[PDB]
């Protein structure tokens, strides 16, 4: 697999009627774990398939975000903006949460709304985001 | 095939 099958992959979603797979989203994890060393380019396109995808499949954008974001969090546990770290990533990942996080709620019905915040919760208990951050898009979102 | 979320960080 590589940087190609990536897109290929991500891109694949829109082929899906709910934009969720966990199997593709384990791919693409792997992928992401496998290759770090290129995390600003998958972290850009994760960040922009979010931005991009269209609304029913904010909930999976985030979920990809997610997956690949605590895999690199479990990473960082066992420097903040040198590129091809985990850390980074995960720092580039905060600075764009909140914009990604408003715009999927706008745009998800209520069941998905829902999930993102129980996905908020998550963020926050496991320590991906700045509480911070996140609480500040739950009081203003929901 | 959903996602599955982690337990440890929901109950």
């Amino acid at each position: 697999m590589d940087f190609q099958n990536f897109v290929a992959t991500l891109e694949s979603f829109k082929d899906l009627k709910s934009g969720i797979s966990g199997s593709r989203i384990k791919k693409l994890t792997t992928y992401a774990l496998d290759h770090i060393d290129i995390e600003s380019k998958i972290i850009s396109l994760i960040i922009d398939y979010s931005r991009l995808c269209p609304d029913s499949h904010k909930l999976g954008s985030l979920y990809i975000i997610d997956s690949i974001g605590r895999a690199y969090l479990d990473e960082t546990r066992s420097s903040s903006n040198k590129p091809g770290t985990c850390a980074h990533a995960i720092n580039t990942l905060g600075e764009v949460i909140q914009e990604l996080l408003s715009d999927a709620i706008a745009k998800s019905n209520q069941d998905h709304k829902e999930k993102i915040r129980m996905l908020l919760d998550i963020w926050d208990r496991s320590g991906l985001f700045q509480k911070s951050y996140l609480n500040a898009i739950r009081s203003k979102c929901f | 095939d959903d996602y599955k979320l982690p337990m440890e960080y929901i109950t």
